[PDB]
C-alpha cells in the first residue's frame, strides 16, 4: 500500500494513493476542468510551480505519447486526479499515465475528492499546497512546505524557463494521418517571426509555422535592439507561468517594439505583458481560470467562443488606457481577454488560441496577426 | 442502461441488433464507472443486485453459454460479461467476442475479484477499511450480503456501525466552477457532503417507478409530478427519488430537492436518513415502490397513504379474497395455491378454464 | 514426455492417474524451457511440429471440450492448453482446472501469443530479428510454416538466407566448470558451436527410433547400438540421433558422436549441414526415419542403404501390390482405395471378409 | 526495447537485455554455478567488485524475500543470466527478481550467451568487465572502462564493507515453520564470540548463535588488543571480498592472538587471513570456486562433502608451515580448504559451513569450534 497526502495552507488533508515519483511537491494548487488534454496540459510550461488537480475523474484513459506534448517535459509541479483507471486504452498511448510520470519524477496522487478540493479553492480562493508521496507521510511536514511556499504572487517564472539560447523553429501542426510533420525549409516559408519564449507552447509555433511564418525562439529576456537588428516580419509574445508583473525585461522591450511598426502578437502571459507594456494593471485573480469550455465573447462581432484558459492573473480593464481598447471578454466572468493597441498594430488574447487541450474556436486570432504581418510588408 | 421485456414476448428474437427492442431506460450517477455503473445495474428494476450470476461455476456447459451470449448480445450480456470471468475468461477472450472495449472490461473484471474475496472473507473479514472500499466501488449491500451469506440488513447494520454512509452530491454542469443554488443530488462514497437538508419545512417524499417498462410506464411518473405538484403548492418541501431520464419527475423543476438514485431500500433508507421527512409515498410509482413499502416501514420510514398492510390485503390474492368473503361480495371460482401439485388439485374443483394470476 | 498409445485401445480409459498407462518417452535439451518443451514436443512423434490446435477457434462447443481436458487430464492436456490460451482463458483460469504451476503456464501463454503474431504478419512479417527470436523460443520450422501459410522448405530456406543456424552445446555434468572431450550434444539457438567435427573420417550417421511405443521398441534400438558397434569397429565415425533416454543407443559410450535431438528433418538436416557425413542411414530406426527418407534425400542427405523410393515401393500398397505382379507373384484379391465409395465398389469385388491396410 | 551489454577486458561483447538498474557496472566477471540461492548469491558481501554470472540459465524463478538476504544490501557490481522468467512462483516470494534489482540500483543484464561466457572465464580465467545498460550502450567505453579496472589482484575490499561500529548479535536461523526468528537475550548465550567484520555473511552468525553464542561483532581494523580486552569465550574471523594478503592490521591482530590460548575459527578470508597469520602464503586463482555442488575432502576421515564456495584466492599448499596441518582440500582440483594449527586451538575452512544458499554438509565445522570453546572455558 502506497500513501501519499496533500496538504493545502489552510491546512486541509486529502488522503490517497501515491501514483507517481516518491517525494514532495509544493506549489500553487488550481484546478483544471478539461475533460481531455491531461498530459498537454502536465507539459504546459504555464503550470510550472503548480499543483495540478483535474476535475473529471478518470484522468489516464487514454495513456501518453509524445505528440501531445507540449514541452519537452512536464511543467506542473504535482498531479492531483480521483482515479487512475487500471488500463490505457487507445491506439495512440505509448506509456500509461503512471509510468510516464514516474518517469518525468512527477509527485501525483490519486483517489482524493478533487471535488471537495474544487470546491474549497473556488470559494475561499487559490492556496499552496505540498503533496508527500512515501511511506509514512508527514502532514506536519507537509503542512510547513505549503505554508513555507513564496507564492505565485510576484514571481517572475518566465526566466526560470525560458530558453538558454535562441533556435529556430519551422515545424507545423499534427494530423491523424500524419502525424507530426517534418521540419521545414527556411525557404519554404514566407515570414519570420520572432518568438519571445516566456516558457511557449510547441503548439502555438506549430500553428505558427503552418501559417507559413518561420520562427526563431528567443529567450524571454533578449533585448528589443538585439530582436529589432534580425529584421522580423512580426514579433511573438509566447504565455508562460507565475507573475507577467515583474518581469522588467521584457516589458520594456516590449515598449521598445512598440515605438515601432512592427506587428505584434501576444497570447496569455503576452497578453498581459504588451497590456502593461502599455500602461495596463495586472491582478492576480480568484482561482483563475482554467478549463476547456470556457465562453469568451468578441465584443466586437457579437460572437462565443469556447476556449482554452489557463491563467491565475488577468489585466485590468479600469486601469486601461486609452490606447488600449477591448476585443474580448469572458462570459463567465467578465473578466478582460483580449485587448488591442488603437494607435499601434499590436494585440493580445488572454486564453490559448492555439488550444492543445481545447476547442478550436479561437485560432482565428491567429490569422489577424498574419494579415498584419503582411501589411508590414507591403509597406 | 436500457431496459428490455423479452419476457412478454415469448416467440420474439431477443438477440440485440439495429433495430432497437428495448422499452425504457435507466440512469445511474457515480464518481467513478463502476460506482455509476453499479448503481445503475441495481436500479433497472429486473431484480438484480449488482452482478448477480447468470450460470452456475460447476456447469460443465457453462462455457459455451456465455461465449453465445458474449458473441451474440441479448440483453443479459452484461452479466455473462461478469460471469466469463468467474470462469476464467480473460479481458482480451471477452474483448475478442465482445468489441467492448478494453476500458470498461478491465474494470468489471476488478469488481469480480472484489466479489471473489469478499465470498473467501465473509462477514468476518468485512472490516470498515474494505467495506469502505466495496462501498466505494457501487457494491450495494445486498450484493454484498449474498455474497458473505447473511442478510442485506446486516450488512447495513455493520455500515452505520462503521459510520459508512454515502455523501451527496450536486449535479450543477461545470464541475463545481460554479456554486449552485439547486439541489439535483446522487450519492457517493467521498468525504464531503453537499446536501444541506432543511430542518425548516415538513417534507413529504415521493418515490418513483425507476425505469419504464411494458405495464409501468409514464402514467405512473404523471402521478409522482403531480403529487409533487400539489404538495409544493402546499407548502411542503417535496423530494423525488428516480432515476429514469426520459422523465419530468427527473427534471429539477419538478420538486425542491430531487435525488437522482436508484429506487432501492438502501438507497432510499440513505435519503430518509437525512431528510428525516415527515412522510414518504409509496402508492404513485408502480410495482417497485409498492414492494419496497413493509421493508421502508420496517425500517423506522413513515410511509403516508394505504398503509403497506393494507396494500398487502389488496396484492396479495389470499388476503384479498378473504375480504371480498368478508365483505359478501361476488368472485368467482377460485383458489390459491403454492405448489403444482396443490394448484393440480385445486383446479378440478374450481373448474376451466381458468386464470392464473401472480 | 511420456509417449502413450491409446488409440489401440478403443474401450479403455484414457485419463491420466496413478496407474501407469504410457509406453515410452521422449526427452528434450533446450537452453531454456520453451526451448526444451517445444523440441520434446516435437520429438515425440505423434504428428506434433510444436503446438499444433486441437479444437477450432470458431467451434461453440470448444470452451467447453477444453475446459473438460483440462480439468480432467488426458494424454492431450499440454496442446489444449495451448489451445485454452488461443481460446480466451487466463493463466489463472487453467491453473484453477490444471494445478499446473503458473511457471511453467504462462510459458506457454507466450509462445501462443508469440503464435498469433506469425499468423498476422504471415511470411512477410518474417524478418530475420523476429524470425530468430522465433528460433529461440523452439519454433520449429513446420510449424511456424502452417502458422505462416507458407511451406516448411520455405521457412527453411528464408533461415538460410538469414544465417539463422543453431548452435550445438555440450553435456558436461558441471554447467562448463571443466571440459569434457565427449561429444554428447544438443541443439539451440545461441551464439558459440561446440560442436567440432571432424574433417579427418568418413562418417556414418544412424537415426534413432525416437520415444519407445507399441510396435516399434527396444528391438530398433539394439539395431541401432549395433550398427554403430560394427561400423566403428570398421574404421569409420559414428553419428547417433535420437532422444529416448532408456536407450542404449543414447549412451556416450556407444558411439563416436551424439546428437539428443529429436528425430525430425529439420534436425536431422542440421547436423548433416555441419557433418557432412559420408552416409546416413534410414533404414533401423522404425517408421520415423523411413518416412523421412524422401525428403531428406530429395534435401542432398546421402542415404545409405536400400533406398527412399525403393522403400517407398514397399511402404506404399499399390506399389508393392505391383511388385508382386510384375514378379508373377500370388497375393490375395485385393484392390488399392484413396475413397470410401470408390472402396464399397471394390470391395464388392475382391469380396469380404476383408483387411484394410493403409 | 531496452539494451544492455557486457564488454570482457579481451574486447569480447555480449549483448543483450536490461534487468535492472540503468547505468554501467565494473567488477571482475565471475561465474556462479548454483542453480538455487541467486537472491543469496546477491547479497553476498564476497561478491562485491564482482560482476556475477550464473550457470543456470533461468534465473528468478522464486521471486526475492527478506529471509534470503545474507547482508543488509546486495554486494554484487552487477548480474549476467541466460534468461529472466516471465514470472516468480513461490509461496516466499515479496519481490521479482527485476523490481528488485531495479531497487537495490543493480544494473543487470539478460539474454546473453553465458555458457560462451563461461567457457571463456575458465578457459583464460578471471577478466574484469563492463556492463552497460540503456538506450545506446557505448561498446568502446564499455571496454575502456573495462580495462581501465583496477583489478582485485592486491585489493583490500574487506575495509570497504566492514561494519562501522562493533556490535551484538543474538539472532538464530531461518524455520520453515517459524521464518527467521526473534533475537535472543544475551543471558540465554553461555559463549560469548567476537567476530571480526571482513564483509560477514548473516548466516555465520546465525549458525553460531544457534550454537548458544553471543555475538559482538567488530570492524576488520580492531586491534587485538582492543579485543582480549573483553574476554571472548573465541574469536571468529569471517568471510569477505578483496585480497586478504593486503589485510596487514587483521593480520597482526590475528597474529596477536595465537600467542593466547583462545580458539579461533576462520571461514574463507578468515582462512585466507589465519593462514598468513601462520605465514602461509596465498595466490589468486585462475577463476576461482563458485558453486554449491564442491566436493571436498576431509583428509583425517577419508570423508566427501559437498560444499559451497566462493573464493578467488587460495592459500598455497607448499608454503604451509609445519605448524600449520591440511585438514581438508578439493577434489575437483586438489586445492587447499581447511587447516589446523598443530600447536595452537586455531583452525579454519575455506569454503562456507554456513551455506546460504547450499548444502549443509560443513556445517559441522562449527562444532569443532564449539569444542574448541568449551575446552578453553573448562581452562
Ligand atoms: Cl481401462
Ligand atoms: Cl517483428
Ligand atoms: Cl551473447
Ligand atoms: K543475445
Amino acid at each position: 500500500i502506497k500513501s501519499a497526502l496533500l496538504v493545502l495552507e489552510d491546512g486541509t488533508q486529502f488522503h490517497g494513493r501515491a501514483i507517481g515519483a516518491t517525494g514532495s511537491a509544493v506549489g500553487e494548487v488550481v484546478f483544471n476542468t478539461s475533460m481531455t488534454g491531461y498530459q498537454e496540459i502536465l507539459t504546459d510550461p504555464s503550470y510550472s510551480r503548480q499543483i495540478v488537480t483535474l476535475t473529471y475523474p478518470h484522468i489516464g484513459n487514454v495513456g501518453t505519447n509524445d505528440a501531445d506534448e507540449e514541452s519537452s517535459q512536464v511543467h506542473a509541479q504535482g498531479l492531483v486526479i480521483r482515479d487512475l483507471p487500471l488500463i490505457a486504452s487507445n491506439f495512440r498511448n505509448t506509456e500509461d499515465l503512471s509510468s510516464y510520470l514516474k518517469r518525468h519524477n512527477i509527485v501525483a496522487i490519486a483517489d482524493i475528492d478533487t471535488r471537495k478540493l474544487t470546491r474549497l479553492l473556488r470559494e475561499k480562493g487559490a492556496q499552496n499546497g505540498c503533496i508527500i508521496a512515501g511511506d509514512n507521510p508527514d502532514a506536519a511536514l507537509a503542512l510547513e512546505k505549503a505554508r513555507a511556499f513564496p507564492g505565485l504572487n510576484g514571481m517572475d517564472l518566465a526566466k526560470e524557463v525560458t530558453t538558454a539560447e535562441a533556435y529556430s523553429w519551422t515545424q507545423g501542426s499534427w494530423t491523424l494521418t500524419g502525424g507530426l510533420p517534418q521540419a521545414k525549409k527556411e525557404d519554404e516559408l514566407p515570414f519570420h517571426v520572432v518568438a519571445y519564449d516566456f516558457g511557449a507552447k510547441r503548439n502555438i509555433l506549430r500553428m505558427l509555422v503552418d501559417r507559413g511564418c518561420r520562427l526563431t525562439i528567443v529567450p524571454a529576456q533578449t533585448s528589443a535592439e538585439d530582436v529589432l537588428k534580425m529584421n522580423p516580419d512580426g514579433i511573438f509574445l509566447s504565455n508562460g507561468p507565475g507573475d507577467p508583473a515583474p518581469c522588467d525585461y521584457a516589458i520594456t522591450a516590449i515598449q521598445k517594439f512598440l515605438e515601432t511598426d512592427i506587428p505584434v502578437f501576444g497570447i496569455c502571459l503576452g497578453h498581459q505583458l504588451l497590456a502593461l507594456a502599455s500602461g495596463a494593471k495586472t491582478v492576480k485573480m480568484k482561482f483563475g481560470h482554467h478549463g476547456g469550455n470556457h465562453p469568451v465573447k468578441d465584443v466586437e462581432k457579437n460572437v462565443v467562443m469556447i476556449t482554452a484558459q489557463n491563467h491565475g492573473f488577468a489585466v485590468d480593464e479600469a486601469t486601461l488606457p486609452a490606447n488600449l481598447r477591448v476585443t474580448h471578454k469572458s462570459l463567465f466572468d467578465g473578466t478582460l481577454q483580449g485587448i488591442h493597441r488603437t494607435d499601434k498594430p499590436a494585440f493580445s488574447f488572454q486564453g490559448h488560441p492555439e488550444a492543445s487541450p481545447g476547442p478550436h474556436d479561437a485560432a482565428p486570432l491567429f490569422d489577424h496577426f498574419i494579415e498584419l504581418i503582411e501589411q508590414y510588408r507591403k509597406t | 442502461i436500457p431496459r428490455f421485456n423479452f419476457e412478454k414476448f415469448a416467440g420474439a428474437n431477443d438477440r440485440l441488433t439495429t433495430q432497437m427492442k428495448s422499452v425504457g431506460e435507466v440512469m445511474a450517477i457515480g464518481r467513478t464507472q463502476q460506482e455509476s455503473l453499479q448503481k445503475a445495474l441495481r436500479g433497472l428494476e429486473v431484480g438484480a443486485t449488482g452482478f448477480d450470476p447468470k450460470v452456475s461455476l460447476d456447469d460443465p456447459e457453462a462455457l459455451t453459454k456465455i461465449r453465445r451470449e458474449l458473441k451474440d448480445a441479448g440483453a443479459d450480456r452484461i452479466w455473462y460479461i461478469a460471469d466469463a470471468f468467474r470462469a476464467g475468461l480473460s479481458v482480451d477472450g471477452v474483448f475478442n467476442l465482445t468489441n467492448i472495449d478494453r476500458w470498461f472490461l478491465v474494470q468489471i473484471e476488478e469488481l469480480v475479484r472484489l466479489e471473489e474475496k469478499v465470498a473467501e472473507v465473509g462477514i468476518t473479514g468485512l472490516n470498515a477499511d474494505f467495506l469502505r472500499q466495496l462501498k466505494r466501488k457501487g457494491f450495494a449491500d445486498a450484493r454484498l450480503a449474498k455474497l458473505a451469506g447473511v442478510r442485506e440488513a446486516e450488512i447495513r447494520k455493520l455500515r452505520d456501525q462503521y459510520d459508512l454512509h454515502p455523501v451527496y452530491k450536486r449535479v450543477d454542469t461545470c464541475a463545481a466552477e460554479f456554486a449552485t443554488d439547486t439541489a439535483y443530488m446522487y450519492s457517493t462514497y467521498e468525504e464531503e457532503c453537499e446536501a444541506n437538508p432543511s430542518t425548516d419545512r415538513e417534507k413529504i417524499m415521493v418515490l418513483g417507478g425507476g425505469p419504464n417498462r411494458i405495464g409501468q410506464g409514464i402514467e405512473f411518473d404523471y402521478c409522482c409530478v403531480h403529487a409533487s405538484l400539489a404538495l409544493r403548492e402546499d407548502g411542503y418541501e417535496t423530494i423525488m427519488v428516480n432515476c429514469n431520464p426520459e422523465t419530468v419527475s427527473t427534471d429539477y423543476d419538478t420538486s425542491d430537492r430531487l435525488y437522482f438514485e436508484p429506487v432501492t431500500l438502501e438507497d432510499v433508507l440513505e435519503i430518509v436518513r437525512i431528510e428525516k421527512p415527515k412522510g414518504v409515498i409509496v402508492q404513485y410509482g408502480g410495482q417497485t415502490p409498492l414492494k419496497l413499502a413493509r421493508a421502508l416501514e420496517a425500517a423506522g420510514v413513515p410511509v403516508i397513504g394505504t398503509s403497506p398492510d393494507a396494500i398487502d390485503r389488496a396484492e396479495d390474492r389470499e388476503r384479498f379474497q378473504h375480504a371480498v368473503e368478508r365483505l359478501k361480495l361476488k368472485q368467482p371460482a377460485n383458489a390459491t395455491v403454492t405448489a403444482i401439485e396443490m394448484a393440480v388439485e385445486k383446479a378440478k374443483e374450481i373448474g376451466y378454464p381458468l386464470v392464473v394470476r401472480p
